């Protein structure tokens, strides 16, 4: 079932000529295009007064990444390199070994947040929820290499946000 | 018989003809690349580079391979010619960046394990 | 079965082997194999000679009217003498069907044009030379599309690294980009995926 | 009689039947130069047939195109020019041969 | 009509290798051995084809794995072992090809375990 | 160039301001997708049709979802479908807004590209609020959708629509009668049916020259066949009827989007068959058969029978395919992608003979041309 | 010859004497799932994974046990062996600890790969699951007894290939274990094979612990030097 | 906040002077806001 | 809104509709950024019985594709791909634009 959008005749009476010749004559049209214009120009703008006004985000938001704690401040993570195996742009490094307690911990966790493709599919991958995408998407840096985060800065992306992070997973968790 | 179908040239002889066309192409197209594109080499230096990569392939005895060869040579030329390449793709020719990499056993082995 | 598996159209399936019965009666010169998957689309693998009549056959003739090259590629397959899979697929409107033509070649065995049949291949023939490096006879322009200038190589091409051989850097003392062999500082690491047991018996090979 | 064809470069064609009989007419003869045996010749001629006996029995050009289930009988009447110059084509040639050659062994084996 | 070639298939002038990457690089033809950790043989079936192992590095900022050969992760996969000898032998590529290992067929008797007279009898179930 | 969408090199031949040539050279954004399929598992592959046509994101998930469903068997469920539908309709209201503004930006008209891009932001927090990504969602996948929608979305897609229409009337107000737009697009760049399909054009580069084709109805996917809109049908196959097919495409997909809307179905978003769509947390944390389903979906992948299929569907800017090859593993053999841009801008010397400079930058907006897609 | 004739498929085979169902399926190239028959090691038959169907027959039979007679026709892929698949499966995984995150095993266990080409993909075990206490062996194999699933392969292997009669079981029903009953250590110069015969992670590799994943490993397939058998 | 302000403009914060170690009275940055007033800034919660 | 009446009286005979009826602005109709919890109901397969995977696997229902006319092994009326496509039909709606 289809339309025809340009397939129509203008009426060839003496009454259509004259409006046709007054147009053309007259402008009609863009006087029109004219009136729409000023009729926004009284409009209120949709500009936000940022930074001190935010865009409106979601529980879901895909931000920096942050690797997170248990209650009693032990580690969630166990080294079972889903996270790297599911990457889809390679961007995560692990080692791992027995912790002097016998624990399984790694010793190396580094993601490359320049081949990072903030997917998302790391945080679906980790079956105890250890490696997060926080909330956090103001960080830009002023050298790449303050871009490649290492073990120490995403523990304390973890402590910096855990706040917000376990009150958006309380908030998403439902869904997942 | 092998029963092979030709791309350009029935034997050797069609195809050494058409490099022949192609290197006179080349050896007219250089003094014409060195004014246009504004390179400090000389009309004598791309020639001999010219020379060189001829040269490069001056082992093959397949017609449709030297067929082949002719037909990326003539593509190469119609980049040139028509400035779809620039300066820096003429320039990587010659390699003026890359260390020169020693061939002797020794210095092989002294820089690392590399055959 | 029921609502997690797909179903079937046996309509369409039986009109899909009606038509690669009337199309490998009507060409039995080219015509090497007919084939209907089980998700209902046909595919004709015809000898390289035939690619010019064959395509022609199936845009010109009142029955068949596929009129439209959607798409056009190549399979590199290296284990076959044949290297390459030159693929065609075909819409046809009148009808409201698709048709997939297959034929092969390897590294020095050139195919004829199809731009007198589709002007659509044209690019497409373009982009197969420039990505898996297969000739194409009476190209009317047949040079790189996708690759960079003066670049060597077909890197489609299975034995082609997924990194290539060189790499680029803008050099200070030339002050100009130069290309240099590749070095990487995190190698692309390979991942072994394929479970030591078989996952479908219905595709099982002779043990030979 | 019709305004537009609806298709931008197809013109409206008048006296539609005389140009389809035609046509017709000429594909049966270009056929009439393969061999009888051919596929492609009894199959196009029965289509053929069936196309200008439906042709010879309707003067209403909407009617026919009804019947026709051929799109407008000005793109019948490009099928048909269409199939005319296919019909030469396969006559110069003659596909219908003996295949040329086999695959070798394993050319269509899949997977590997 | 045809043109009938008689050199053997050569097309490493076509390739866009460099050769470094042709004369030096020594190719391995060979059907993988079952890993000892499963019992599943569905990877012992194909052939694969690689290359010799170059240089890895330590990367001084991360301590990542450096590489500098670009052929270090390729592997091909053929049917039978001709075909990647011809394979080989048309990219101009030295190989060394070795044979495939089958399991020898094996007598099973379960009823040896419970033998009258013979060593094979079982202390425990 | 501000006209050539920041990676075209257009090799033109003029005389004076006339056009003798075009030669367009492509491939400055290609990245080798296609090889870089090869090496990822079908899930790990799913993000690059995000990244292939980057105004269209949801919708080539959705081809590529369709394309390893046939090859899998399996049938998404329907309320995957209507969610599809649904986002698809969305997603298409933001690839006709992109066309039209950048396409009247080109020619001069630089005012509703501010007044439709609020749109675009609403549309954006949709997508974010489905998926936390503005652009990349990654949503859709081969059996389904990735969660279910959050509470209170379909009344704000239902608001957000109740009130576009306006916002196309107001457009429309600005450029469909002005004369100096006419001038600028009627009888520019007029394409044959005949040549339209002998070069493989596809979408409203067909339907502008009044070809009766659209693969939503007559080869329809997911729930298409349940809901009622109209095709646009151009007559002169220039750059005017293009520019009306296109705004009234908007208003059909507002249509669809409204039936979308009232015949949401309840159920999972997801197929329920554990060997292809992981299970839900709840469940991986529980029993041992989810977690270990769990463990190799997200380590190997799920092996896909080994076939090949071309898969197409009516993207908003023409017909989007994927020609897939899988030999039997869970990672794809051969991966094709077929983007209408290709062939589009393969014709853009041929529509543009006996025009002059400022036509030719009209001729390729009216092509909608994402170069994305095109150099893959 | 000697051979007799036997149908797998209805496919043809000659098969020699004493040849069991197992052999005579992968004859043509079909695998039998098994997880406690080891072909260098002696007949068990207790996981009764290899349960498969032939024709004419109401009960199936153990392939790695029953040897084949002349004439039958075994069918691996009916309805009753992929059924028969299914609830060994889900019988394995009823007590099985959910410890594939943690496991050296996983990516190269035989129980995930078996479960997810021919047990089911869900769970309808509604109960709470037994947990046995650890064995302690030696400094080279890692022993978490609760992943065992009672295959019994390492005390056929240390009882005929090691010479080393120290494993068994004890108790019986569901609280039987493998162990040695005492704190012995299973210390000989063929021991760390157990830990590629056992299908699990109840027995590991001790230095080999949290260090790697199967699929990130490169395999370089080389000849041993510590001796001179190579 | 401000209910009557259209979606965006209704919530906003005026920054401090003075932060961690340096003087901020015009120097501001949104990546001062603690994460607690982040998540209610950002209206991924209708709670302070 | 907080526009005042002229300034809406004049932007309504500028723009020639009524403005204030549909906004771009959205202040307050929008849905609340917190919400109950979802219940999230499951699939069909969720069952303690008569649930076998073997009768719902759909990927090992997937076969080799049937082969017609192999080369190396009366009426006969002419036959289409397809049925020929029906004429599309002009909308009941708006049929002209
Ligand atoms: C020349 C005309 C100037 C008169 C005028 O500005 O009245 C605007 C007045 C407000 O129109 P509006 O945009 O519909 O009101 C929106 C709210 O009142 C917006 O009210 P508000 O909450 O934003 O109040 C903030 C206040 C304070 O904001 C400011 O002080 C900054 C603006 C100072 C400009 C000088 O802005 C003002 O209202 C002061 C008006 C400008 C002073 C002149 O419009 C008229 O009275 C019509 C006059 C004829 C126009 C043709
Ligand atoms: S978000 Fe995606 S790309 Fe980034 S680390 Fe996680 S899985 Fe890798
Ligand atoms: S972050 Fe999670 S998925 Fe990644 S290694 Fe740690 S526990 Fe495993
Ligand atoms: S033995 Fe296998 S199934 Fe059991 S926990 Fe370890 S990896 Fe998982
Ligand atoms: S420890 Fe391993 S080999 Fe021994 S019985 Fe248990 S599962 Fe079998
Ligand atoms: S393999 Fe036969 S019962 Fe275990
Ligand atoms: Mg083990």
């Amino acid at each position: 079932t289809y339309k025809f959008v340009n397939m129509r005749e203008p009426s060839m009476d003496m009454k259509s000529v004259t409006d046709r010749a007054a147009q053309t004559l007259l402008w009609t049209e863009l006087v029109r295009g004219l009136g729409m214009t000023l009729s926004y120009l009284f409009r209120e703008p949709a500009t936000i007064n940022y930074p001190f006004e935010k865009g409106p985000l979601s529980p879901r938001f895909r931000g920096e990444h942050a690797l997170r704690r248990y209650p009693s401040g032990e580690e969630r993570c166990i080294a079972c390199k889903l996270c790297e195996a599911v990457c889809p742009a390679q961007a995560i490094t692990i080692e791992a070994e027995p912790r002097a307690d016998g624990s399984r911990r790694t010793t190396r966790y580094d993601i490359d947040m320049t081949k990072c493709i903030y997917c998302g599919f790391c945080q679906e991958a980790c079956p105890v929820d250890a490696i997060v995408e926080g909330p956090n998407f103001e960080f830009s840096t002023e050298t790449h290499e303050e871009l490649l985060y290492n073990k120490e800065k995403l523990l304390n992306n973890g402590d910096k946000w855990e706040a917000e992070i376990a009150a958006n997973i309380q908030a998403d968790y439902l869904y997942r | 018989g092998t029963s092979v179908k030709p791309i350009f040239s029935r034997d050797m002889n069609e195809a050494k003809r058409r490099v022949r066309e192609l290197y006179r192409a080349w050896y007219r197209e250089v003094p014409n690349t060195v004014h246009l594109f504004q390179l400090d080499i000389s009309v004598k230096q791309g020639r001999d580079k010219v020379r060189e990569m001829f040269m490069k392939n001056a082992h093959v005895t397949d017609p449709r391979v030297v067929d082949l060869l002719v037909i990326k040579g003539k593509m190469e030329l119609e980049e040139t010619i028509n400035v779809w390449k620039q300066r820096t793709h003429i320039m990587r020719f010659f390699h003026e960046t890359e260390a020169p990499r020693p061939t002797d056993f020794l210095s092989k082995f002294y820089v690392g394990h590399d055959p | 079965t029921r609502p997690t598996i797909r179903p079937r159209n046996d309509v369409v399936h039986k009109q899909l082997s009606a038509f690669g019965q009337y199309v490998a009666e009507i060409l039995p010169k080219y015509v090497q194999q007919v084939q209907v998957s089980c998700f209902n689309e046909l595919e004709i693998f015809i000898h390289p000679d035939g690619v010019i009549p064959v395509l022609t056959f199936l845009r010109d003739h009142t029955n068949a009217q596929f009129k439209s090259l959607a798409d056009l590629t190549a399979v590199d397959v290296p284990t076959r003498q044949n290297r390459f899979e030159i693929v065609y697929n075909l819409l046809s409107l009148r009808f409201n069907s698709r048709i997939r033509v297959k034929t092969y070649t390897d590294e020095l065995t050139p195919i004829e044009s199809s731009v007198t049949v589709y002007k659509a291949a044209n690019w497409y023939e373009r982009e197969i030379w420039d990505m898996f490096g297969v000739f194409f006879a009476n190209h009317p322009d047949l040079r790189r599309i996708l690759t960079d200038y003066g670049f060597e190589g077909h890197p489609f091409r299975k034995d082609f690294p997924l990194s290539g051989y060189v790499e680029l850097r803008y050099d200070d003392e030339v002050k100009r980009v130069v290309a240099e062999p590749v070095e990487l500082a995190q190698e692309f690491r390979k991942f072994d995926l394929n479970s030591p047991w078989e996952a479908f018996p219905a595709y099982r090979q002779p043990p030979e | 009689l019709k305004k537009t064809t609806g298709l931008v470069g197809l013109a409206v064609c008048e006296t539609p039947h005389e140009r389809l009989k035609i046509l017709y007419t000429k594909i049966l003869d270009v056929l009439g130069q393969i061999p009888k045996n051919a596929a492609y010749r009894k199959y196009t001629e029965q289509i053929t047939n069936e196309k200008l006996g439906m042709v010879k029995a309707e003067p209403d050009v909407k009617k026919l195109e009804e019947q026709l289930q051929g799109g407008q009988i000005e793109e019948v009447i490009l099928q048909a020019e269409n199939e005319l110059s296919l019909a030469r084509k396969m006559l110069r040639w003659k596909p219908w041969e003996p295949l040329v050659e086999e695959p070798p062994a394993n050319q269509w084996k899949w997977p590997i | 009509q045809l043109i009938a070639v008689d050199e053997k298939l050569d097309i490493t002038t076509l390739t866009g290798v460099p050769e470094e990457h042709i004369k030096t690089r020594k190719v391995r033809i060979f059907v993988p051995a079952r890993n000892n950790m499963q019992s599943g043989v569905n990877n012992t079936k194909k052939w694969k084809m690689e290359f010799d192992t170059r240089e890895r590095w330590e990367n001084p900022l991360m301590g990542w794995s450096s590489t500098a050969d670009p052929l270090s992760n390729l592997v091909l996969t053929f049917s039978t072992k001709e075909d990647a000898v011809a394979f080989a032998e048309k990219n101009g590529w030295s190989f060394d090809v070795e044979e495939r290992k089958v399991p020898k067929p094996k007598s099973k008797s379960y009823g040896a375990n419970f033998s009258w007279n013979k060593r094979t009898r079982v202390s425990t179930k | 160039h501000p006209a050539a969408h920041g990676v075209l090199r257009l090799v033109m031949e003029l005389s004076g301001e006339m056009v003798r040539k075009c030669d367009p050279h492509i491939g400055l954004l290609h990245r080798g997708t296609e090889k870089l399929i090869e090496y990822k598992t079908y899930l790990q592959a799913l993000p690059y049709f995000d990244r292939l046509d980057y105004v269209s994101m949801m919708c080539n998930e959705q081809a590529y979802s369709l394309a390893v469903e046939k090859l899998l068997n399996i049938q998404p469920p329907p309320r995957a479908q209507w969610i599809r539908v649904l986002f698809g309709e969305i997603t298409r209201l933001l690839n006709h807004i992109m066309a039209v503004t950048t396409h009247a930006l080109d020619i001069g008209a630089m005012t509703p590209f501010f007044w439709m891009f609020e749109e675009r932001e609403k549309m954006f927090e949709f997508y974010e609020r489905v998926s936390g990504a503005r652009m990349h969602a990654a949503y859709i996948r081969p059996g389904g959708v990735h969660q279910d929608l959050p509470l209170g979305l379909l009344d704000d897609i239902y608001e957000f629509s109740k009130n576009f229409s306006f916002r196309i009337d107001e457009l429309e107000e600005m450029l469909t009668n002005n004369r100096i737009w006419r001038n600028r697009t009627v009888d520019i760049g007029v394409v044959t049916a005949e040549d339209a399909l002998n070069y493989g054009f596809s979408g409203v580069m067909l339907r502008g020259s009044g070809i009766q084709w659209d693969l939503r109805k007559t080869q329809p996917y997911d729930v298409y066949d349940q809901v009622e809109f109209d095709v646009p049908i151009g007559s002169r196959g220039d750059c005017y009827d293009r520019y009306l097919c296109r705004v009234e495409e908007m208003r059909q997909s507002l249509r669809i989007i409204s039936q979308c809307l009232n015949k949401m179905p309840p159920g999972e978003i997801k197929v329920d068959d554990a060997k292809v769509s992981p299970p839900k947390r709840a469940e991986m944390k529980t029993s041992m058969e989810s977690l270990i389903h769990h463990f190799k979906l997200y380590t190997e992948g799920y092996q896909v029978p080994p076939g090949a299929t071309y898969t197409a569907i009516e993207a908003p800017k023409g017909e989007f395919g994927v020609y897939l090859v899988s030999d039997g593993s869970s990672r794809p053999y051969r991966c094709k992608i077929k983007a209408p841009g290709f062939a589009h801008l393969a014709g853009l010397d041929k529509m543009s003979k006996g025009h002059m400079l400022a036509d030719v930058v009209a001729i390729i907006g009216t092509q909608d041309i994402v170069f994305g897609e095109v150099d893959r | 010859s000697n051979l007799i004739e036997v149908f797998v498929d209805g496919q043809s085979v000659m098969v020699e004497p004493g040849t069991t169902v197992l052999q005579a399926c992968e004859k043509v190239g079909m695998q039998i799932p098994r997880f406690c028959y080891h072909e260098r090691l002696s007949v068990a038959g207790n996981c009764r994974m290899c349960l498969v169907e032939i024709e004419k027959a109401p009960k199936v039979v153990a392939a790695c046990a029953m040897p084949v007679m002349k004439g039958w026709n075994i069918l691996t892929n009916s309805e009753k062996s992929k059924k028969a698949r299914e609830g060994v499966m889900e019988f394995l995984l009823a007590n099985h600890p959910l410890d594939c995150p943690i496991c050296d095993q996983g990516g190269e266990c035989d129980l995930q790969d078996q479960s997810m080409m021919f047990g089911s993909d869900r769970s309808r075990f509604l109960e709470g699951k037994r947990a046995v206490e650890d064995k302690n062996i030696g400094p080279l194999v890692k022993t978490i007894m609760t992943r065992c699933i009672q295959c019994t392969r390492c005390i056929r292997f240390a009882s005929e290939i090691a010479g080393v009669d120290d494993l068994g079981t004890t108790g019986r029903g569901n609280d039987m274990q493998v162990g040695t009953y005492i704190e012995k250590m299973f210390m000989s110069e063929l021991s760390g094979n157990i830990i590629d015969i056992c299908p699990v992670g109840a027995l590991t590799s001790k230095p080999y612990a949290f260090t790697a994943r199967p699929w990130e490993t490169r395999k370089t397939e080389s000849i041993d030097v510590m001796d001179a058998v190579g | 906040e401000d209910n009557k302000q259209f979606f965006g403009r209704h919530r906003w914060v005026i920054y401090t002077t003075e932060m961690n170690g340096r003087d901020t009275f015009w120097d501001v940055d949104g990546s001062m806001v603690p994460p607690e007033w982040h998540r209610w800034l950002h209206c991924m919660t209708d709670d302070p | 809104a907080s526009a005042t009446r002229v300034i809406q009286l004049l932007r309504n005979w500028a723009s020639g509709r009524d403005l204030q009826a549909k906004l771009q602005l959205r202040y307050q109709e929008i849905s609340k950024r917190t919400q109950p919890p979802p219940k999230l109901p499951v699939g069909p397969s969720h069952k303690l019985s008569n649930n076998y995977y073997c009768t719902r696997d759909g990927r090992r229902e997937a076969m080799p594709p049937s082969i017609v006319m192999s080369s190396q092994k009366t009426e006969k009326k002419a036959v289409t791909p397809a049925p020929p496509i029906k004429r599309w039909e002009l909308s009941k709606d708006q049929p002209y634009l």
